[PDB]
RNA sequence: GGUGAAAAGUACCCCGGGAGGGGAGUGAAAGAGUACCUGAAACCGUGCGCUUACAAUCCGUCAGAGCCCUCGACGUGUCGUGGGGUGAUGGCGUGCCUUUUGAAGAAUGAGCCUGCGAGUCAGGGACAUGUCGCGAGGUUAACCCGGGUGGGGUAGCCGC
RNA sequence: AAGUCCAAGAGUGCGGCAGUGAGACGGCGGGGGAUAAGCUCCGUGCGUCGAGAGGGAAACAGCCCAGAUCGCCGGCUAAG
RNA sequence: GGCAGCCAACGUGUUGGCUGGGUAGGGGAGCGUCCUGCAUCCGGUGAAGCCGCCGAGUGAUCGAGUGGUGGAGGGUGUGG
């Protein structure tokens, strides 16, 4: 049979990802895809095989266009007439790692699994993080040429 | 295996449920302290509960010859019983079913060491 | 060192000793199978060309024939009064790898 | 449902009740009512070709001759007063099988008492003579006068 | 001859609640709820079967995939090459060789990298 | 010798009866009459 | 309003749970000798003789 | 409607006001206690194992960790051609019947279980096919004789 | 004239037994309508659903691919 | 790799080629029930029934396989 991870099988290792210049869009695919764990031959899409990502300059992260000010972020508090909604410049400037964790979770599947999957993504504004002590691996998002 | 004494008080008219009440609160507490609960429980489903866990002690200290103050109701329920089916009239000459529901109370003491 | 036997139309990654469960064979229990390798590793080295491959052969011997699991087929089409039952147990020959 | 009793009467409204539609305390759903496809008298008997019948008579006392399970006597007992012992006595000199018809005549009622109370002996007078008993039969013991007149009645 | 409808009747209904056991609520204790599941459940066992198959490749090829991108290539290029080289090896297998033996997963990565085109992307 | 337990029918002499109305896996429902009609609950006549 | 569909066992049994009796908290008294239990509140009536205790 | 073969239907102990029970006895059996053969399901408990209080579930199915038991092995506790319980998690997934162009349908019926509940029967009926018997013939109806199916019955019927 | 021809499981005739005789949508040709309708009425060796699962159209009988004899934890593809 | 329907070939049933979605409906072959002719076999050394266990069949279903309760009738074959 196949092989499926056991109990002490899913080792998880931490890579943190520089925000700074980065299109919001790759950065969230490419974290999306080590919170998964599809860069592990191992995976398995019943378990979460994948590694802890931590997201720094979230703040500095690049748009393109007009998204920066023509794009929404909405959000409805279930009462009438109750859909706040903030363009993503303005949610950059309030809260700046959101905009890169909803596009993270956004891009994450939507299921219990992904919520548990969703507890390793340690996005961050400033340049600094506090998981030094992890020492996390820096990963750049490159692309497997053919 | 602790010894043990059952007691089965049976077709007592009580609604199983409303016997269960009262069960509930004296299952695995030893005989006295089960009977000091059922004596001040508010429930009138006690008394008929309280008889069958002080029959099961006196079981249990007669025909077994067990110390009563090492004895606990190690397993006590409540089935439901042969239910009498009555009928109460109401408006516009409608017969509803009223269900006189009785209750088989089981009681099961173990002798457990102090 | 394993070999990726072709067996019963299907492949299955086996070393000396491994056992496995393929489709039925027409050799007795106790009988030995020649079955041909899609990739044999020795530790480090990997033999993929298919010249190199049609020269090793992994030889098995059937331990027995089974039959699988009793798969129960109940197709069902509603608001159509449909029903097929049916039932299957495929039949499977148990190999044990006696080498390379 | 018309023969069990009762039930002429509609049991209630055909509307506003809430229940299903009935017409009758006796119709067939209901507990105590009548049966739809039940039992009735039947006359089974069926009008075989005399031909048909006198052919499986032959052919049946055709397999018994073949296999020598067709036995032949001047008299089942003595005579006079009917003997079971004597009959069984004689009945198994002639035959160890369990099943016997005894094709005797009407007149030796001395042999047919006799033989009648044997557990698996039938007693079959010649004219009666048929498939059903033969075939059950293991043997055939014919009295004389039995076998010639089924010959006679026969071959006539 | 009347017949009770009993002897017989109770035999489906023994076997339809022993598939059932294990079921939720109705499913598992009323035997027309559970008929019900049953239809259900063995269309659902049926489809489950042969989409199993699909499945799992599924499985096996985003395995291969992982394998493929950290041996630096790609899955669709590396299976291309795999072709040209004539390795015959099935997802099953090859995913098994990326978890267990990722040194021959390498190999058959090397392999099928030198049997892919000079150019990939030549008309040829 | 021949018995009333070896007497059994000439080949293909007795049919089974075709029990309609029993199951949906021989003719059942509608027993043969297909959907709602006069057919499906009367025989009209020939004439 | 009428129950439009029979409660699952799982949710009858849930809300069922929920009617329950509270066992009374009892406190030891000393009446003729030997010790008896009895609520708290009841405790001032068994001190002064008031409460028939079987 | 059904205790048991027989009432042998619990002389006398214990808890209880009683009911009822626990002893002890009868009995082959009390897993037969005048609530009584067998004792199904629905339904209601209790005990144990797993599982669940961040979760959107036609309540399953397919993969499936973990946990709990079982059969072997080796005789380290881990592996197996295993088996069973539970099911974290992931995929897929729109009840049954009827009636419809089309229903998961917010169309109908069904609260649940058990039991019962619907193409049957008569007729030398009609047609068609199967199969036997006899065959240019084939059958006999009523009826008569047979404690039975069996033997007669040439009137008629269909062939011609 | 060939092809298909260990089959289309063809055509025709005569018999036993039917069910159907409420169709739907899509393409094309048209009528009625406003050259509206998911409208209505026709034609179409046109299709599909009806009575058709599987994949794709997100979900979505009628659209596209493709017609499920069963089992594989094999492979190549169709639409996409 | 298994099964089934047609067909062919040769045999004295193997192979091969095709074909096996399906409602109304048609045809074929079967499972199960209890009642019986006959024949056999099981049963107070424990029948049926019911509850399981271990399994079995291409289906309905099956266990003259087994354990618990049970207490007296059952199974099989072949026909009606």
């Amino acid at each position: 049979p196949t092989y499926t991870p056991k109990a002490g099988d899913t080792t998880r290792s931490w890579y943190v990802i520089d925000a700074s210049d980065v299109v919001l869009g790759r950065l969230a695919s490419a974290a999306a895809t080590l919170l998964r764990g599809k860069h592990k031959p191992t995976f398995t899409p019943n378990v979460d095989g994948g590694d802890f990502v931590i997201v720094i300059n979230a703040d500095k992260i690049a748009v393109s266009g007009d998204k920066l000010t023509k794009k929404f972020a909405y959000r409805h508090s279930g009462y009438p007439g109750g859909l706040r909604k903030r363009t993503i410049g303005e949610l950059l400037e309030k809260h700046p790692t959101r905009v890169v964790e909803n596009a993270i979770i956004g891009m994450l599947p939507h299921n219990k699994l992904g919520r548990q999957i969703q507890k390793k993504l340690k996005v961050y504004a400033g340049p600094d993080h506090p998981h030094a002590a992890q020492q996390p691996i820096p990963f750049e998002i490159k692309q497997v040429a053919q | 295996e602790f010894p043990s004494a059952t007691a089965k008080a049976r077709y007592v008219r009580v609604s199983a449920t409303k016997a269960r009440r009262v069960i509930d609160l004296v299952r695995g507490k030893s005989v006295e302290e089960a009977l000091d609960i059922l004596r001040w429980a508010p429930q009138a489903a006690s008394e008929p509960v309280a008889k069958v866990i002080a029959s099961a002690a006196a079981n249990a200290q007669n025909n077994e010859g067990l110390d009563p103050s090492t004895l606990v109701v190690a397993t006590v329920y409540a089935d439901e019983g042969p239910t009498a089916k009555r009928i109460r009239p109401r408006a516009q000459g409608r017969a509803f079913r009223i269900r006189k529901r009785t209750s088989h109370i089981t009681v099961i003491v173990e002798s457990r060491p102090p | 060192t394993y070999a990726i036997v072709k067996t019963g139309g299907k492949q299955y990654k086996v070393a000396a000793g491994d056992v496995v469960k393929v489709e039925k064979l027409d050799s007795e229990p106790g009988a030995s199978v020649s079955l041909p390798v899609a990739l044999v590793v020795d530790g480090a080295n990997v033999t993929s060309k298919a010249d190199d491959l049609a020269k090793v052969a992994v030889t098995a011997e059937v331990l027995e024939h089974t039959k699988g699991p009793k798969i129960r087929i109940h197709k069902f089409k509603n608001k159509t009064g449909y029903h097929k039952r049916q039932g299957h147990r495929q039949q499977l020959t148990v190999l044990k790898v006696t080498g390379i | 449902r018309g023969e069990v009793s009762g039930g002429g009467k509609k049991p209630y409204r055909q509307k506003g009740t809430g229940r299903a539609r009935q017409g009758s305390t006796r119709a067939p759903q209901f507990t105590g009512g009548g049966t739809v496809h039940g039992p009735k008298p039947r006359d089974y008997s069926q009008r075989t070709p005399k031909k048909m019948i006198a052919a499986a008579l032959r052919g049946a006392l055709s397999d018994r001759a073949r296999n020598d399970r067709i036995h032949a006597v001047t008299e089942l007992v003595e005579g006079q007063t009917p003997s079971t012992k004597s009959a069984k006595t004689f009945l198994g000199t002639l035959t160890e099988n369990k099943k016997v018809l005894v094709v005797i005549g009407r007149t030796d009622e001395v042999g047919a008492k006799s033989v009648r109370n044997l557990p698996g002996v039938h007693v079959i007078s010649p004219d009666q003579l048929n498939t059903y008993d033969v075939l059950n039969a293991d043997d055939v013991v014919f009295s004389v006068e039995a076998l010639n007149a089924y010959i006679s009645a026969n071959s006539k | 001859a009347r017949v009770k409808r009993a002897l017989n009747a109770q035999k489906k209904r023994r076997t339809v609640l022993k598939a059932s056991k294990g079921y939720r609520g109705q499913r598992s204790r009323l035997y027309r709820k559970a008929k019900e599941q049953q239809l259900h459940s063995l269309t659902y066992a049926y489809r489950d079967r042969r989409a199993r198959k699909g499945e799992f490749r599924k499985l096996w090829i985003s395995r291969i995939n992982a394998a493929a991108r950290a041996n630096d290539i790609t899955y669709n290029r590396l299976i291309q090459g795999l072709k040209a080289a004539g390795v015959e090896v099935d997802r099953k297998n090859l995913a098994e060789l990326a978890v267990s033996d990722p040194a021959a997963f390498t190999a058959l990565v090397d392999v099928a990298r030198a049997a892919l085109p000079e150019d990939v992307n030549a008309p040829s | 010798v021949i018995k009333l337990h070896d007497l059994k029918p000439a080949p293909g002499e007795k049919k089974a009866k075709t029990r309609v109305g029993r199951g949906e896996g021989s003719k059942g429902k509608t027993a043969g009459r297909g959907t709602k009609g006069t057919k499906a609950r009367k025989n009209v006549p020939v004439m | 309003a009428v129950p439009k569909r029979r409660m699952s066992r799982a949710n009858t049994r849930s809300r069922r749970a929920q009617w329950k009796a509270e066992a009374p908290g009892l406190v030891t008294v000393s009446v003729a000798g030997q010790q008896r239990k009895v609520p708290r509140r009841l405790l001032k009536a068994a001190r002064l003789g008031l409460v028939d205790l079987d």
